[PDB]
């Protein structure tokens, strides 16, 4: 009937105003800390929506809902994953007393989708467009928006990363960026963290034997992927053993046997194995070892499944199976090898790759005591996301609460001016707008509504005055400090939460179980 | 006293009530056990089909919606609400102090009554081409607006148009088939003249294939045929094994050999094959399809009049067919055989891009309701007007026929004559307009005088039907009521005990 | 909510239901207090006026009901039941959430359809004394049909009709005057030219008097006239009460003397005469009477043109009669004063026999519906048929006229004329017949075509009203009607709280 969809309703609601309302005394640089306790009794200091987000667990529709919401958010556009949540709360609140007065939700959605629409070509029409054509305005563009993410020395830290890692011009500045299709960062400890730089090719860590001259070029890789494993026995002894007879037996099983395979394997050119992880291996048979001393010896373990799809994607070509293989689709390239240490401790081996079809260039990064090899990752990770947001489009704007109040004023002014019943419910987004920027009031540590106001004020007379400032305590203008951000991780975020809203609108009626 | 089953029966239709109109109300499906999922639907057919009852009245009755969903097309939810309504009406009824033998005979005038109004009011204005293409247009445009998507409305609506009209009144549902097939974009359509597979075995084998030539080769390599050139296994030792792998390898190379020296050069087959015969046919120089669908093939050789072997029995009986051009070319996201070079243009199969679900139930509902009201319409054309024009012209006429009978049963015919009126009624309470002053104008419109007075979804007004261009079909309505008014015969009947 | 004043007025009229209808149901009135006493009813005026209750809706529903009664004659639980089936629509479509402007426009609207159907069908064929004559004795046989009661009504019937037939389309009502007197059997019937009176002083005083002339003297003897001839009372001994007794005793003798000397035979007034001048009165040879009704003298004035003395004033200036044979015969079981040798047939009293009580009020009120539909159709005759043939009409018309009107009062309109066709369903279902059935074929009839069609009573059919010979009258059913409608209007607009 009527009573069972309102309930219904009214507790989806009052749920997601709950999930929203757990966690709020975050936003902004001046967040308070949150300290999660697990079930075993330990506590973490942390203070990141997302991981808050991903870390606790509740069973409800619009939790789960929320929660997919939040991670297609931190995805698709990478930053501000905890503006949403709030977004969509007030959009609730503003429902909820819509609907207490008698609308039907019909008309609500229009007006959402109307007054989103409205938001975005204003914010289209708002922000100013720039140039990337040439190297001079990109670097520009990335200096001025790096120097706003942390502090003044990890940026000077990370300020030379940063100009290595945008020097990587490949794509003639196209539509969409491929920089989470063909990059592999790795890792290495040991050493100086300032002894980076790009390198081709494939770079590894594991040490290929210890013998005499392996300075060789016989493809660089063995492409073999068949079983290596010794065929394990039935039970542990089949008969009983003392003296001879049964030593000789498994003594022969022992040396003459896999040799055999070793023999009619290593008839074919480019005597290159190696094997995967000894996850399931118990112990290899070092005689085998011994024997393949000769004749070259080349093997390479410790290896994963990405480390394979790298190696198979950046050269071209596809791994086999099988041992009924009579065909020659295994080779690569030759050019050098054997690499020695970079004046300390810790193996790694690279290979420049000349004349390859992959162009995949990676950063090989170092560290000491772990404690900056991480930041640095960190580090390289946001200023690439970044790079890709900003390349994505070309329009920018400045942060601090001015467009949301410019766009509270222009819906209220539209719903002033369009005519209808739904201009009512219009009027209910002029209401859900203003929620930032009283926050950042409030968390600064001054009056919210006062300075509300006078931002409103502000906006009705010259238009585009200022904000708020965090690091002074007033109201300065934003040109000064060099602070921007897109305007994608708005348009987008801004559309996620009105689907979001609509989708948890159209969804009544009873909720059916098994 | 009877109420139980009264009750059991009605509550099962007020379930879907609010997923009828285009503006209809979405809801979730919460699944129990280990898993609990997630998901939107907006049908009634996939909530019923996801339940389960235990009353021997709503079994029935899930049955029979069961029953005619798999007759004509969506016809699940409009029964339900009228049984639902029917049996409202009579349990009042009976609870008056009426008999059911009275109630039951007035039932069944009413729907004589009605099936006569609706053979009595039938169109009949199609001697042209153009006439047919915007009926057909017309009535496609009117099935897909039942979920209020705009987005790639018309392109589809053109495609299916364009390959229902291909058949040019040929019987057959054999034909044209539909795949699944995800990735992409809406906005891209591919047309062909022929069909694809749906597995391939990789790019080992050779593609270079020359003179097509289908041959169905039935020949079972492990169904024990005549002459068996192996054995079984004793009770001796261990050494057995090794004679009976040498024995299967001559056995499978002889077959190769004979396939070969048959004449053939791309193989096709639905059995088993293991991996030694398909390394060995890659090696020869042949290609060899193996995990083929249990409708593939049959469609493929009923197109060209061809049959099985019959699990090798007659080769020189079967008749086989060939083609002229056969490639693999890289289209979307997957590499299929295409089916080209052929002169039969009835089976065709429109491959789908997108990165959405539960399209193809609506693309083969859709495709079903047009070759069934194109077969029905071959020479005589009978289309109807929507927006709920019928159903007000049939209670009026059930209203008028209750007049000139003395006795008993006129508070039967009026009763269905009041539950007849009621599906416009939910129809504009789902949009969000005022349903008691459209209905009392439509009821004023139809009194004095027009036949062509329907409501508009638009905007909420009443206007004409025959100017804006809506129609639907005319046995799925009449289907409908016959199908309502028996599941009502059948319930009402029932009184006694649940023993 | 608003439910408890409808409710108390719902209940109120239910009370009286089974009471209609000429097979009605009786009931006991069993009284409180000191001594329980126990009587039979039949009629629910006199059960509405022997309650007590505390709801103003039903006070004010009660003396509007009282007021109706008082005006027109008999038509309280008429009037009653419609109200009450008023409200009970009224609440059912209130409660389907409407507001009430459009219920009372709707309600307007079908009395005011009513009203005209009941004022365009009205008969006009009585141009023949015999025409009258029959249409009265259809009327008085309708009216006496209430109480089934067959053991002389024909008789009465007739008296009743001679009586009303002498005024001779005279404009009065104080001239024929009904009495209250019981003993003897019920086949007795006494015919005079004159009235009587109610009380006789004895026989002591001598009844020989002659030369007739009726002289009103209203000397009063205790009313402090001019001149006193008496005084007051002293405080000085007990001796001055003789004085003021013999003072008293000379008045009275002078009195006596003056009226003796004025010329007079028979003596009538109506103060209050002690015992010493009536037996001085009686010694002297001058019949007294004393102790007077409040009409008889009155309507003796008046039927001829004389007035009282005005407490002694103008004794030379009010004209005063005469008769010519006043004499005193035994009839029946009492000695009264008779009034023969007169000219004027106007004024008329026919005594009353038998053993049963309960009968001056229906003869009463039969006689003043007599005058009264004899008053209103001195030229214009204007009569309607009975049996439920004006009710089925009137909401055959406002049915007809609720469907040409779109917007949303019909459905008000709707509940009137289903609300007006009850009265013939509980008229059939008191006496013990299937209703259903005689209302279903009522309808179909009058829907066929056919004016004039109602039920029998005595055998429980459908048959021609005009062919058996049954009327009634014309303005009755037109103000029951619009008080209905006025008492529903003025319920309806009430629903706050009661403060
Ligand atoms: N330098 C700055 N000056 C003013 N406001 C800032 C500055 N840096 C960040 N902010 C504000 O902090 C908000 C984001 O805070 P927070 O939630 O901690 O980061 P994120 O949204 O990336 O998770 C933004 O809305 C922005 O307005």
């Amino acid at each position: 009937d009527r009573d069972k969809p309102a309930q219904i309703r009214f507790s989806n609601i009052s749920a997601a105003k709950a999930v929203a309302d757990a966690i709020r005394t975050s936003l902004g640089p001046k967040g308070m800390d949150k300290m999660i306790q697990d079930g075993k009794g330990d506590v973490t200091i942390t203070n990141d929506g997302a991981t808050i987000l991903k870390q606790m667990q509740v069973l409800h529709p619009a939790a789960r809902m929320l929660v997919e919401l939040s991670k297609a958010q931190d995805i698709e556009a990478g930053d501000g994953t905890t503006s949403v949540v709030i977004i969509a709360g007030s959009l609730l609140d503003s429902c909820t007393k819509l609907l207490q007065k008698g609308i039907h939700p019909t008309i609500i959605s229009e007006s959402f989708q109307k007054a989103l629409e409205k938001g975005i070509e204003i914010l289209t029409d708002m922000s100013r467009p720039v140039e990337l054509s040439d190297r001079e305005t990109l670097l520009n563009s990335a200096t001025t928006s790096l120097n706003s993410k942390v502090v003044s020395q990890y940026s000077s830290l990370l300020s030379p990363m940063s100009v290595n890692a945008v020097m990587k011009v490949i794509d003639p500045a196209t539509a969409t960026s491929v920089d989470l299709r063909d990059i592999k960062i790795v890792k290495k400890l040991g050493g100086t963290i300032d002894d980076c730089e790009l390198v081709e090719g494939l770079v590894l860590t594991q040490k290929v034997s210890n013998s005499g001259i392996t300075r060789v070029e016989k493809a660089k890789i063995g492409l073999i992927q068949f079983c290596l494993s010794a065929p394990k026995t039935d039970m542990d002894n089949q008969i009983v053993v003392s003296d001879y007879a049964q030593m000789d037996r498994v003594l022969r099983e022992e040396r003459a046997y896999i040799l055999n395979l070793v023999k009619q394997i290593k008839k074919t050119g480019c005597n290159v194995l190696l094997i995967q992880k000894s996850i399931l291996r118990d112990a290899l048979s070092d005689l085998a070892l011994h024997f393949l001393n000769k004749m070259k010896i080349m093997v390479i373990k410790d290896i994963e499944r990405e480390d394979i799809e790298f190696i198979c994607k950046t050269i071209g070509t596809k791994p086999v199976a099988h041992i009924d293989q009579f065909t020659a689709d295994m080779l690569g390239s030759a050019e050098l090898a054997e690499e020695v240490n970079l004046n300390g401790s810790g193996k790694l081996l690279k290979i420049t790759g000349c004349a390859s079809p992959g162009k995949t260039v990676t950063i090989v990064v170092r560290g000491s005591n772990k404690l900056v090899i991480e930041e640095a990752e960190r580090s390289i990770h946001d200023a690439l996301c970044v790079i890709r947001c900003l390349v994505k489009k070309r329009a920018l704007i400045a942060g601090g609460g001015a467009p949301e109040i410019e766009l509270a004023l222009r819906l209220t002014e539209y719903s002033r001016t369009l005519s209808g019943m739904e201009s009512y419910c219009v009027r209910a987004f002029a209401d859900a707008m203003e929620v930032i920027p009283s926050t950042l009031a409030e968390n600064a540590g001054l009056n919210p509504i006062s300075t509300v106001t006078e931002l409103r004020n502000r906006h009705a007379q010259g238009e585009k005055t200022a904000g708020i400032n965090v690091r002074k305590g007033g109201i300065s203008n934003i040109l000064e400090e060099l602070v921007v951000q897109p305007l994608l991780v708005s348009v987008s975020a801004l559309t996620l939460a009105t689907e979001t809203v609509r989708s948890i609108l159209k969804i009544d009626d009873v909720v059916n179980t098994r | 006293a009877r109420l139980t089953s009264f009750i059991g029966a009605i509550a099962i239709g007020d379930l879907v009530k609010s997923t009828l109109g285009p503006k209809g109300m979405d809801k979730i499906l919460l699944s129990s056990g280990r898993d609990a999922s997630l998901m939107v639907t907006n049908d009634g057919a996939t909530i019923l089909k996801n339940i389960g009852v235990d009353n021997p009245a709503a079994k029935v009755l899930v049955d029979m919606s069961r029953v005619q969903d798999d007759e004509v097309g969506d016809g699940t939810t409009s029964v339900t609400v009228l049984a639902a309504e029917l049996l409202r009406e009579a349990e009042s009824l009976i609870a008056k102090k009426i008999h059911p033998q009275t109630i039951i005979a007035g039932w069944r005038e009413a729907t004589k009554a009605a099936r006569e109004a609706l053979l009595s009011s039938a169109v009949d204005h199609g001697s042209d081409e153009v006439k047919f293409r915007q009926d057909l247009m017309n009535i496609a445009g009117t099935t897909l607006s039942s979920k209020l998507l705009t987005h790639h409305k018309d392109h589809f609506t053109k495609l299916a148009v364009e390959a229902v009209l291909r058949l040019k009144g040929s019987g057959n549902l054999e034909a044209i088939h539909i795949i699944k097939k995800l990735g992409g974009s809406l906005a891209d359509s591919y047309l062909d003249e022929g069909f694809l597979l749906d597995k391939k075995i990789g790019v080992n084998q050779p593609k270079r294939i020359e003179n097509a030539k289908i041959l169905i080769a039935n020949t079972g390599m492990d169904t024990d045929k005549i002459k068996i050139f192996g054995s079984r296994v004793r009770v001796d030792s261990t050494a057995k094994v090794a004679e009976i792998e040498h024995a299967e390898k001559e056995k499978m190379k002889e077959k190769v050999e004979r396939i070969l020296k048959h004449g053939i050069n791309c193989f096709i087959n639905r059995q088993l094959i293991y991996n030694y015969p398909e390394q060995l046919f890659g090696a020869a120089g042949v290609m060899a399809i193996e995990h083929a669908d249990f409708a593939g093939v049959e469609r493929l050789a009923l197109v060209t009049g061809g049959e099985i072997a019959s699990t090798f029995d007659h080769p020189e009986l079967v008749k086989l067919g060939s083609c002229k051009l056969i490639e693999e070319v890289m289209i979307g996201e997957d590499k299929l055989i295409h089916f080209s070079g052929v002169a039969l243009g009835e089976a065709c199969t429109i491959v789908l891009r997108g990165a959405t679900q539960q399209i193809l139930d609506e693309a083969e509902r859709s495709l079903h309701d047009a070759l069934c009201v194109l077969a029905q319409t071959v020479k005589d054309s009978r289309t109807v007007y929507g927006g709920g024009c019928s159903e007000m012209l049939m209670a009026h006429a059930v209203t008028q026929l209750a007049n000139r009978t003395p006795g008993k049963e006129a508070v039967a015919m009026e009763s269905y004559a009041k539950a007849l009126r009621m599906l416009p009624t939910i129809i504009a309470d789902n949009a969000g307009y005022d349903s008691a002053d459209l209905v009392a104008q439509l009821r004023a419109a139809h009194s004095e005088g027009n036949t062509t007075a329907g409501l508009d979804m638009r905007e909420g007004t009443i206007g004409d039907m025959a100017i804006l261009g809506i129609t639907e079909s005319f046995q799925v309505k009449r289907q409908v009521l016959l199908s309502a008014a028996e599941a009502a015969e059948v319930i009402l009947r029932v009184d006694n005990i649940i023993k």
